[PDB]
C-alpha cells in the first residue's frame, strides 16, 4: 500500500482493477441469472448473499482506499499530494457513478422479500470495467488477441442475456403451454442458451411462434440478431485490418513495384536484387520507410531518438572531438538510412565522393584491385576527406564494397554545408581541422 | 414580406415539421392501401391525419416558394425572383404534382402524396450534418430505411396473399374467416414477421407452392441478400469509423515500438516516449496543428491564431510597443512543441535561435550540475528574447546563459530567429525598435 | 478503314457484340441442361445461334482491322494490324470459338469470347455517369448468372440420378404439375437460390453424391455471399468516403478549438462556415485537387477558369500572353466569410485580389459607410504591391475593405508578384504608370 | 554444406516437408476418428507414416544445418549453427514430434502434429513468392476452411461413436445397417453435418440430450466466429484489390466535379476525360516518385540506367562524360505525359526544362503555318540553348522554336537546376556541354 498510485507502473493496481472487473462482471452476469431463473433456492441464499457482500465490500474499498490515490496531471505537472489528489477524485465524474452504484437497496430486502432486481444499480461500474480494458490493451504486447477475446466476451454476454430473456418470456407464457416456449425437459440454462444462439446468430430451425407475444418476440430477436451478427463481422474485419495493416501496405508497395518492373520488362537480375532488398528490409525493420515515420513525431523526440542511436558512434570518432553539440545534434537529426546488398559498391576507386559513410550493422571491406585491404565492423566510419573539402576535392582512393547486408548511414556534402552555414565558428574550426589534417 | 433563410434554424424547424407528415404518408399509406381494415375501421382518424398532412404540404409549397438562395454571395430577398427561381426548378413540379386534391376506401388514389421524399431526405441530411451524434444517427437512419423496406414488403406480401386467396395455399396468409388469424394486430405482426424472415435471409417461412409464389420468394430473397449486404457494409463502416483515429494512433504506437526495437534504444527512453505519446493522446492534442488547419482559409487561420496566442502574447511586457501587423504575423508564425519531464529546453552554451513562450506548462532554470531549481517559470513567461536579436558589444555573443529543464509536461511555442527575421525584413523601424529595447535590457543585465 | 479503339464506334460495337456473348453463356447452359427449350423452340434457337455466329465472324473481322498504339501514334497499316492480331492470344481464342460444330452441348466453344463481354463491362464502368449504380448492376448480373448456372447444374444432376427416386432430386416429371417447363425452371432457380444464398430450406440429400454436391454447393455459396458482402461493403464505404473525410476534418477542427479554449462567437463563425461549405459543395481544396493532372493541362485549365473574369476588367487587358499564362497559373483562390475585413488601414499591403463571385465594398475606420461598392470583375490591392513611394503612404492601405456576402477572391501575394515582374517590368511599368496616376489622383 | 534460407533449395525442401505435415494433420485425425480407415488400409498407412517419420528425421537434420543472418553475412559455422538451433523452442518441438509411439489405435501419433510451423512457413514463403498473392490468399483460406470442416466432421463422428450410434435423433444412425455402414457414407455424411453446422445453416436434426446441446452450442459459436473471420478477411482483401481503381476513379470524378462547377468549356472537359481514359488504357496511373521513394538511390539508379541509358546513349558528346554524373542525370530526370496537338513551348517564354523524348514523337512547327520542319523520334533532345544561356550569345532568354506534339507523346523532363546541382561536383562536364551548346547556338 503506497501513499499514491502509478497509473502506468502499478502491477498492483492493475490486479486491483482486475478484482473490480471480476466483481462487476459477476454482477453483470449473475444479476439477470438470479433474476429470471429459479436458482436462488432456500439452501442457496446464504451463498449468493456472501458473494454479493464480498462484491459490495470490493466496491466500497475501491471507492475509499484506492480511487483517492490514483495520480493525475493538472497543468502539465504530475500530482503527488494526497489531499489535493483526493479533492480531484471527489470533484470527478467517476465518483458520481460510483456513489450512484453503491446505493444500498439491500435494505429493501426486508420490505419486499428477496429480489436481485434491487441490486441492478450495481451495474454502473462500467467506467471501471473500461479502464481495465484500456489498461490491459495498452500493456499487452499483442492487442489483437485481447480484442478478439473481448469481442467473444461481448458475444457470450449478449447470448446469455438473450437466454435469460427467453426463459423469462417462457415463464410469462407458461412453461410448456405452446410449442415455442421452453418445454422444461432438460437443463434450463443450456436449452435456453441454445435457443438464444439459434435465434440471435440468425440460424433457424426452432419451432414456429404461435401467440402474438411470441411473434413480436421472435421478430425483434431476429432483427437484433441480424444487427449483432453484422457487428460481429465488422468487429472481426476491423481487428484483421488493424492487425495486418503494415503487412498489407508493405505487400502492396512490393507488388506495385514488381508490377512496375514487369511493366517496363526489367531483367531478372535487377528484379531479384530489388526483391532481396525488400525481403531484407522486411526481415530487418518490419517496415518500409523510417524517415516518413520520423517526420511525423515531434522535433525533440526526433532528436532524442537520433541521439540515443548515434551519439556514441559520433563521439567515438577521433576527428569529431573538436566540433560542438548543436550542429552535431542537427546533423544527427539529418542522417539517411540506406541498405546495400552484398557484392555492391558504395565507392569506386576513381569515383568522385560527396558523402560520409557511417556503418551500422554491416561489414564492408576496402580493396586496394580485388585484394581486400581492411575490413570494418559496426560502428566504424570512413569517407571523410571527400566530404568537407570544397570544389572537386579528392576522388575515392580505393574500392570499398559491402561483404554482407550492410546498413550504412550517409551524410551528404551539400546537406553538411547547409548545416554548417548556420554555425560559423564551428565551420571555421572545421576548416582549421581540415588544414591540420592535410 | 418574410424570407426564410435556408441556413438558419427556422428552416430546420420547418424541415422537422414537414418530415413528420411525409414519413407518415409513406409508411401508413402503403399500410392503409394493402390492409383494408385500418382504412375501413379508423376512418375518422385517417381523414383527420390526411387533411392535416395536406395542410402541411400546402404550407411547405408556400414556404419553398419563399426560401432565399445564395447568388453573388448574398441572400436574395425579392419575392418575384424567388418565385421565378422556384418555378424554373423541377422540385416545384414535383410539389404541385404531389398536391393534387384527389368511396373513401381506396387510398390508392392518394399515392401522389408520396412524392415529397425530397423533404425527408433533406431533413435526414441536415440532421446528419448538424447533430453531435453522427454515428448514432447513421445507424438510426439505416434502421429506419430497412424498417420502411420491411414494412413495404409486409404490405406487399399481404396484398399478394389477398390476390391469391387466403388459406388456399400453404405459403400465403391463413384463412381470415377463422377468428384467430383475423385480428388486425395478428395480420400486421405476422406479415412483418414473414418479411423480416425473408428479407434478412433467415428462411423459416413455409415453402412456396405455385409458380408465382416461387418467383416472388426468389425475388424477395435476392432483395434480402442485398439488404443484408448493405446492413453488414454500413455496420462495418460505422465500426471502422467509430475508432479510426484510435486505430491510427495505435498504428503509430506500434510503428514507434517497432522502430525502437529495431534501432536498440534504451529502455528508459522507450518508456519515456511511450508515456509521452499516451499523455499526448489523453490530452487530445496528438495531431499537429498545421495538419489540422491545412483545410482552413487564411483569414480563419488568422482569427484562430489571434484567439489562441494573443492572450499570452499580450502578457509580455518586453514586446509591447510594436504594431498589430507584427502581432498577427507572430501569432500566425508561432509553432508549438510539447516536451517531457527532465528534458533540456536549452543548455548552457548553445546557439540561441529559438524563442519560447510558455503556454500550459511549468519549467525550470538550473545550473550545469543538475537538479538545483533556481527559478521555476509558469504560463505566460518567456525566454530566448536576448540571443535572437544578435546584438554586438556584450559579453555573451548569442550564447545560451542558462540550463533550462522542464519539470512537468510542458507545452512551449517555438519562435525561430529566421522566422522573426522574415517577419521583420519588411519593417526596418520595428527592427531597430526591437534592437534598441534589446540593447537596453542587455545593458540592464 | 481502321477501327479506333477509343472512339464511340468501338464502344457501340462492344455493346452489339456483348449482347450475344451474354446470350451464349446464359441460354447455352439453360438449353443444354433443360432439354425442353431445345425441343420446343428449335428453329428459334437455330436462328439466334446463326445470328450469334455471324456476329462472331464480324467480331473477329473488327478485332482484325482495329488499331493499336505504337510510339504514341495510331497505326493504320492493315497488314501490320493483321500481324499484330495474328501474333496474340485473342485471335487464337476467336478462331477456337469459331469451330463450325453445327444436343445443344456441341456449341459450348462459343463461350470462349468472355473477354469481350468483360471489356464491354469495364468500358461502361469507365464511361458511364453512375459508376456505383453500374457496379451494383454488374454485381447483381454476376450473381444472377451464378444462380442460373447452379440451377441448371442441379437440374442436370437430378436428370442423371433419376427423377423422383430420392427426395432431394426434382420430382417425377411425368406428373403434369411438375412437368411443365415454367415450373421446372422456376423451381430449379428457387432451389439454387436457397442453396447458394446459404439458407437451406430445401429437402435434405439421401444419396452420397447428393451429400457431396450439397457440400460443394454450400461452400460455393459461402464464398459467393462473402464476395457479395465484400463488394457491397467496398461500394458503401467508397460512396460516402468524402463525407467521412469531411466529418473527420470537422471533428479534428472541433477538437482543436475545444482544446485551445477559443470563444463561442468564433466557434459559431467556424461552424456556419462549415455548414456553408457542406451545403454549397466546395469540399475539396485547390492545391490537392490540382496536383495529379499534367502541367500543360492544368495551365489550360487555369486559362479557361480565369481569363473569362480577367477579360472583364478593361484596364488589365493591356498585358502580354506569356505573363497572362504565368499569372493565371499562379493565381490562388480563397473564399471569404461575410463581414470579414480583407485589408485594414495601416496594414502592410501584401496581396492583390481579383473579384470573382463576390460583392466587396470599402468602408471607413470602424464605420459602415459605402464610398464605392465593388462588384464582379473589379480589382484592388494595386498600389502597395509594386513597392512605390506613394502620396506619403508607402507599403500601406488606403481604406477598409469589407465583405458583404460569401465572396471569392483571387489572391496574388508579393512573392509571386515579384515572380510576375521578373518578366517584362516594361509592361508592368505601363501598369505602374496608370496605377500611379490613380494613386496621385486619390491621395 | 549449409543451405541458405532465402535460396530455392530450401524452398523445394519446404515443399517436400510440407507435404507430410499436411498429410499428418488431415489423414491422421481422419484415421484416429473413423477407425475403419485405419484397420482397413493398415499396410498403406504404415508405409505412409514411416515415410513421414523419415522425412521428419531429415527435417531435424536440415534445421540443424540451415544458415542465418548475423552482422550481414551468412553464418556457416557448423558448431554455431548447432547451438543456434539448439537454443530455440522449435528444436524442442521437432524433438517432441519424433518419439515413435506406434496398431489399432493411431491416436498415439498425434505428436507428429506439433510441427505446424513448417506448414505455416511454407504457406508464407509461397504467398510472398508467387505472382498471384490474392488468389493464393483465397487458396490458403479455402484450405483452412476445409481442414476445419474435416476436423469437425471427425469430431462429430467421434462424439456419435462415444454416445452410441443410432440411439438419439442427432447422432449418426445405426451402423449395422448396410446403407449407413460403409466408410464412404460415414465420411460424407459427417462432412455434410459438419458443413451444415459450421456454416450456421441448420437443416440438420436438432439435438436431444444435454451433452449434444452443449456440443451443438459450442459448434455454432465456433462456426459463427470462423465464418465471421472468413467474411471479414475476404471483404478486406476484395477492398484491397479494388482500392487502387477506386481512388483512381475518385480522382477522376473529383476533377470532373471541379471543372463542371468552375464552368470549364466542353472541349477542355472532354480532352481531360480523354487524357484520363488514355492514362488508364496504357497503365501509367502510378507515379515514379510515389512508387520508388522508398528504394535507395543505388537501386533507383540501376532501374534508371536500365530504362533510359539505352535511349540517352545515342546523342553526340554524351558518350560517357562521367559515369557518376550520368547516373545522377538519369536519376534526377522526371517523367511527363502530353496530349496530341499540345504545344511543349510557345514563342516568348522562359525555358527551365530540358525534355528528352522517349516513346513519343514530337514535331517542330512554325508559328503561323502548320508545317513539318523536322520530326523527332525517341532519344532526341531539345532545350539545351535555353537551359545554358551563356554570356556573349544572342541572349533572348526565350525558346526559339515550337516543339509540337504529333500523338500521345511521353517525354522525360530535366530542369535547369537539376542539371546544375548534378554537375556542380564536376565542372568539366559543364564546360564540355557549354562549348557544344555554344557552337550550335552561334552557328544557328
Ligand atoms: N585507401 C584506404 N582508405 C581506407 C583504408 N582504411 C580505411 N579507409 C578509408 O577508406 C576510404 C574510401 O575512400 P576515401 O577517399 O573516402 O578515403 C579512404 C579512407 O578514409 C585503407 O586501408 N586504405
Ligand atoms: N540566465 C538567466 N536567465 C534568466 C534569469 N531570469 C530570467 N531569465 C531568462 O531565462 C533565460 C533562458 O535562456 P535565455 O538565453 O533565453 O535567456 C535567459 C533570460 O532571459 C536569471 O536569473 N538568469
Ligand atoms: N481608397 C480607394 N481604393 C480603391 C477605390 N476603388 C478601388 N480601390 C482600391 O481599393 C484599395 C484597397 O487597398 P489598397 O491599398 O489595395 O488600395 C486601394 C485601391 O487600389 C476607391 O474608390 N478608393
Ligand atoms: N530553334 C531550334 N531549336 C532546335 C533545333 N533543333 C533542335 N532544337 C532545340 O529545339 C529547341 C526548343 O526550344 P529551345 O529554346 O528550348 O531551344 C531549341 C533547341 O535546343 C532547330 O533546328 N531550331
Ligand atoms: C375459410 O373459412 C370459411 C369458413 O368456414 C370457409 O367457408 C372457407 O372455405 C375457408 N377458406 C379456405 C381457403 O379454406
Ligand atoms: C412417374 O410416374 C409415372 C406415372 O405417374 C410412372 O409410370 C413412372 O414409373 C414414374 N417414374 C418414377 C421414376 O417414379
Ligand atoms: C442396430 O441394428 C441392429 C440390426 O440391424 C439391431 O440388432 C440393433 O438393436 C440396432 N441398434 C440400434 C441402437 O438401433
Amino acid at each position: 500500500l503506497p501513499n499514491s498510485i502509478d497509473s502506468y507502473t502499478d502491477r498492483l493496481y492493475l490486479l486491483w482493477l482486475l478484482l473490480v472487473t471480476l466483481a462487476y462482471n459477476w454482477n453483470c452476469c449473475f444479476i439477470p441469472l438470479r433474476l429470471v431463473f429459479p436458482y436462488q433456492t432456500a439452501d442457496n441464499i446464504h451463498y449468493w448473499l456472501i458473494a454479493d457482500i464480498i462484491c459490495d465490500i470490493i466496491y466500497l474499498y475501491d471507492m475509499l482506499f484506492i480511487q483517492p490515490r490514483l495520480q493525475f496531471v493538472r497543468g502539465g505537472d504530475i500530482i503527488v499530494d494526497s489531499n489535493e489528489l483526493r479533492k480531484h477524485y471527489r470533484t470527478s465524474t467517476k465518483f458520481q457513478l460510483d456513489v450512484a452504484s453503491i446505493i444500498p437497496f439491500d435494505i429493501c430486502y426486508l420490505f419486499f422479500g428477496f429480489n436481485p432486481m434491487f441490486r441492478a444499480n450495481r451495474m454502473l461500474k462500467y467506467t471501471s470495467f473500461f479502464e481495465f480494458n484500456h489498461h490491459l490493451e495498452s500493456i499487452m504486447d499483442k492487442a489483437y488477441i485481447y480484442r478478439v477475446i473481448r469481442t467473444t466476451g461481448y458475444l457470450l454476454f449478449i447470448l446469455h442475456i438473450n437466454a435469460c430473456v427467453y426463459y423469462w418470456a417462457s415463464n410469462y407464457e407458461g412453461i410448456g403451454t405452446t410449442r415455442w416456449v421452453y418445454d422444461g425437459e432438460g437443463n434450463e440454462y443450456l436449452r435456453c442458451y441454445y435457443w438464444a444462439v439459434r435465434t440471435l446468430i440468425t440460424i433457424g430451425g426452432l419451432p414456429e411462434p404461435q401467440t402474438l407475444f411470441e411473434i413480436v418476440f421472435q421478430l425483434l430477436n431476429f432483427f437484433s440478431g441480424v444487427f449483432v451478427f453484422s457487428s460481429l463481422i465488422g468487429q472481426m474485419r476491423d481487428v484483421i485490418g488493424a492487425a495486418t495493416a503494415n503487412q498489407n501496405y508493405f505487400r502492396a508497395c512490393m507488388d506495385d513495384t514488381i508490377a512496375y518492373m514487369n511493366n517496363y520488362s526489367i531483367p531478372k537480375l535487377v528484379q531479384k536484387r530489388v526483391r532481396t532488398w525488400y525481403e531484407y528490409t522486411w526481415d530487418s525493420q518490419r517496415m518500409l520507410d523510417e524517415s516518413d515515420l520520423l517526420k511525423t513525431l515531434p522535433t525533440t523526440v526526433q532528436l532524442a531518438l537520433a541521439i540515443d542511436v548515434n551519439f556514441s558512434i559520433i563521439s567515438k570518432v577521433d576527428l569529431f572531438k573538436g566540433c560542438d553539440t548543436q550542429m552535431i545534434y542537427d546533423m544527427l537529426l539529418r542522417l539517411k538510412s540506406v541498405l546495400y546488398l552484398p557484392g555492391d559498391f558504395v565507392c569506386k576507386k576513381g569515383e568522385i565522393g560527396k558523402e560520409m559513410y557511417i556503418i551500422k550493422h554491416g561489414e564492408v571491406q576496402v580493396l586496394g584491385g580485388t585484394k581486400v585491404l581492411v575490413t570494418l565492423k559496426a560502428g566504424s566510419v570512413f569517407g571523410e576527406i571527400s566530404l568537407l573539402a570544397a570544389g572537386g576535392g579528392n576522388r575515392r582512393t580505393a574500392n570499398v564494397v559491402a561483404h554482407g547486408f550492410a546498413n550504412l548511414l550517409t551524410l551528404d556534402k551539400k546537406t553538411l554545408q547547409e548545416i554548417l552555414v548556420h554555425y560559423p565558428d564551428s565551420e571555421r574550426i572545421l576548416m582549421k581541422k581540415a588544414r591540420v589534417l592535410l | 414580406a418574410i424570407v426564410v433563410d435556408p441556413s438558419s434554424n427556422l428552416y430546420y424547424r420547418w424541415l422537422t415539421a414537414i418530415a413528420l407528415p411525409v414519413f407518415y404518408n409513406w409508411y401508413l399509406l402503403i399500410c392503409r392501401a394493402c390492409f383494408d381494415e385500418l382504412q375501413s375501421e379508423y376512418l375518422m382518424l385517417w381523414l383527420v391525419l390526411d387533411y392535416s398532412a395536406d395542410v402541411l404540404y400546402v404550407l411547405d409549397v408556400l414556404v419553398r416558394a419563399r426560401t432565399g438562395f445564395l447568388e453573388q454571395g448574398l441572400m436574395v430577398s425579392d419575392t418575384n425572383r424567388l418565385w421565378q427561381h422556384y418555378k424554373t426548378t423541377t422540385q416545384f413540379k414535383l410539389d404541385v404534382l404531389s398536391l393534387v386534391p384527389t368511396g373513401t376506401n381506396y387510398p390508392e388514389v392518394r399515392f401522389n402524396r408520396l412524392l415529397k421524399f425530397s423533404r425527408l431526405f433533406e431533413f435526414f441530411d441536415r440532421t446528419e450534418t448538424r447533430t453531435n451524434y453522427p454515428n448514432m444517427f447513421r445507424i438510426g437512419n439505416l434502421v429506419l430505411y430497412i424498417l420502411i423496406i420491411i414494412h413495404w414488403n409486409a404490405c406487399i406480401y399481404f396484398a399478394i396473399s389477398k390476390f391469391i386467396g387466403f388459406g388456399t395455399d400453404s405459403w400465403v396468409y391463413p384463412n381470415i374467416s377463422i377468428p384467430e388469424h383475423g385480428r388486425l394486430s395478428r395480420k400486421y405482426i405476422y406479415s412483418l414477421y414473414w418479411s423480416t424472415l425473408t428479407l434478412t435471409t433467415i428462411g423459416e417461412t413455409p415453402p412456396p407452392v405455385k409458380d408465382e409464389e416461387y418467383l416472388f420468394v426468389v425475388v424477395d430473397f435476392l432483395v434480402g441478400v442485398l439488404i443484408f449486404a448493405t446492413i453488414v457494409g454500413n455496420v462495418g463502416s460505422m465500426i471502422s469509423n467509430m475508432n479510426a483515429s484510435r486505430a491510427e494512433f495505435q498504428a503509430k504506437i506500434d510503428s514507434i515500438k517497432q522502430y525502437m526495437q529495431f534501432r536498440k534504444v534504451t529502455k528508459d527512453l522507450e518508456t519515456r516516449v511511450i508515456r509521452w505519446f499516451d499523455y499526448l493522446w489523453a490530452n487530445k492534442k496528438t495531431v499537429d496543428e498545421k495538419e489540422v488547419l491545412k483545410s482552413l482559409p487564411d483569414k480563419l487561420k488568422a482569427e484562430i491564431a489571434i484567439n489562441v496566442h494573443l492572450d499570452t502574447l499580450k502578457k509580455v511586457r518586453i514586446f509591447q510597443d510594436c504594431e498589430a501587423g507584427l502581432l498577427v504575423e507572430l501569432v500566425l508564425k508561432l509553432r508549438p512543441t510539447v516536451f517531457s519531464p527532465g528534458d533540456y529546453i536549452c543548455k548552457k552554451g548553445d546557439i540561441g535561435k529559438e524563442m519560447y513562450i510558455i503556454n500550459e506548462g511549468k519549467l525550470a532554470v538550473v545550473a550545469d550540475d543538475g537538479v538545483t531549481q533556481f527559478v521555476v517559470l509558469s504560463d505566460g513567461s518567456y525566454f530566448g528574447e536576448i540571443s535572437i536579436l544578435n546584438i554586438k558589444g556584450s559579453k555573451s555573443g548569442n550564447r545560451r546563459t542558462a540550463n533550462i529543464r522542464s519539470i512537468g509536461y510542458s507545452d512551449l511555442f517555438c519562435l525561430s530567429k529566421d522566422d522573426l527575421m522574415e517577419a521583420l525584413t519588411e519593417y526596418p523601424e520595428a527592427k531597430k525598435a526591437l534592437e534598441e529595447k534589446g540593447r537596453q535590457i542587455l545593458m540592464k543585465d
